[PDB]
């Protein structure tokens, strides 16, 4: 199977910039390379086929180039409608294979998260489960790390998180992490903390509470 | 205008079967090779297969060649995909394409054992302040959340759901508000889970 690699999975840009997205094939594909755009609502469009032919309906600010193994899509001047994810695809040999995708986002200044911790409600605890929530509000860039600790034990495998799409007004992200324990485990411990690492914080920020206080 | 309209997606138990369709219009369907592509939640595009105009060549991605059957009916301007022995890994949005130039909007397959269930809504109480609602243990997607029946929109973030290991989803919605408003202003999250016909209004306070 030909392996297509888009080694940047996330690419920051400003409106009006020239942007270039790179793809490379694990072996020669003889110019049988498509570029696709997938918008935030999930709609997929062909942009460029056969390396550099512009698909009908696509503006000429998109262009493609390359050969053998190495290929690029260039957007000459980024518009807001161009913030999307781009995938390459080779159709030289079956099975046709796609790159992993490059998602564009808008560059802004580094902004540290506001962090908040939320104990489980007494209502939830009646049902036998405790969810502890950590909120990281309005930060940039997207990369952030949350570590949960219960009485100084690092928790691993018993949390899930999710992240908002880049905000249209302030170009930030927010993230919500939930730690799930049985009520019986929750009541055996005292100190619940979430420790947040982010480029905007000179050292990690811990928010914590003591159960039943 | 070339148009490709998919249908037939839904919930299916593991080991079940489903046939999805793609109705073409605005071009001569009998003249084109057609493709199927899929995309798992939060993942990339994956090619499934192609069929030529007279169905004498049908090519599959080798990992799916026993699971899936592509066909077409030129007189009906429809392309089909038959899925069998579906598993969790088949959960995805399925797109048809005329060559790779024109794409359908997608139809979604969710492969799961879980039954339809409305959410429990729990407070994320405040103590700038943040507060919220935890919307826990529902199936299937989607749920919607508003604040104050839609009068409160600024500072709200409603997060994507996470699929828990139970097979049920959980999401949070949060809002940042002035600390001074907390004694005086009412905050209610309005949750609507259309697939179970469940509506909940949860008042959140300190």
């Amino acid at each position: 199977d030909i392996q297509m690699t888009q080694t940047t999975s996330s690419l920051s840009a400003s409106l009006g910039d020239r942007v270039t997205i790179s793809c490379s094939a694990s072996q020669g594909i003889s110019n049988y390379l498509n570029w696709f755009q997938q918008k935030p609502d999930g709609t997929v469009k062909l942009l460029i086929y056969y390396t550099s032919s512009l698909h009908s309906g696509v503006p000429s600010r998109f262009s493609g180039s390359g050969s053998g193994t190495d290929y690029s899509l260039t957007i000459s001047n980024l518009e807001p409608e161009d913030i999307a994810t781009y995938y390459c695809q080779q159709y030289r040999k079956l099975p046709y294979t796609f790159g992993g995708g490059t998602k564009l986002e808008i560059k802004r200044t580094v902004a540290a998260p506001s962090v908040f911790i939320f104990p489980p409600s007494d209502e939830q605890l009646k049902s036998g489960t405790a969810s502890v929530v950590c909120l990281l509000n309005n930060f940039y860039p997207r990369e952030a790390k949350v570590q949960w600790k219960v009485d100084n034990a690092l928790q691993s495998g018993n949390s899930q998180e999710s992240v908002t799409e880049q905000d249209s007004k302030d170009s930030t992200y927010s993230l919500s992490s939930t730690l799930t324990l049985s009520k019986a485990d929750y009541e055996k411990h005292k100190v619940y903390a979430c420790e947040v690492t982010h480029q905007g914080l000179s050292s990690p920020v811990t928010k914590s509470f003591n159960r039943g206080e | 205008e070339v148009k490709l309209l998919e249908s037939g997606g839904g919930l299916v138990q593991p080991g079940g079967s489903l046939k999805i369709s793609c109705a073409a219009s605005g071009f001569d369907f009998s003249r084109y090779w057609m493709n199927w592509v899929r995309q798992a939640p939060g993942k990339g595009l994956e090619w499934i297969g192609e069929i030529n105009p007279d169905s004498s060549t049908i090519n599959y991605t080798p990992s799916l060649k026993d699971k899936f059957i592509i066909s077409r009916d030129n007189a009906k301007n429809t392309l089909y995909l038959q899925m069998s022995k579906v598993r969790s890994e088949d959960t995805a949005i399925y797109y048809c394409a005329r060559q790779m130039g024109y794409w359908g909007q997608g139809t979604t397959l969710t492969v799961s054992s879980a039954s339809t269930k409305g959410p429990s809504v729990f407070p994320l109480a405040p103590s700038t302040a943040a507060l919220g609602c935890l919307v826990k243990d529902y199936f299937p997607e989607p749920v919607t959340v508003s604040w104050n029946s839609g009068a409160l929109t600024s500072g709200v973030h409603t997060f994507p759901a996470v699929l828990q290991s139970s097979g049920l989803y959980s999401l949070s919605s949060v809002v940042t508000v002035p600390s001074s408003s907390l004694g005086t202003q009412t905050y209610i999250c309005n949750v609507n889970h259309k697939p179970s016909n469940t509506k909940v209004d949860k008042k959140v306070e300190p």
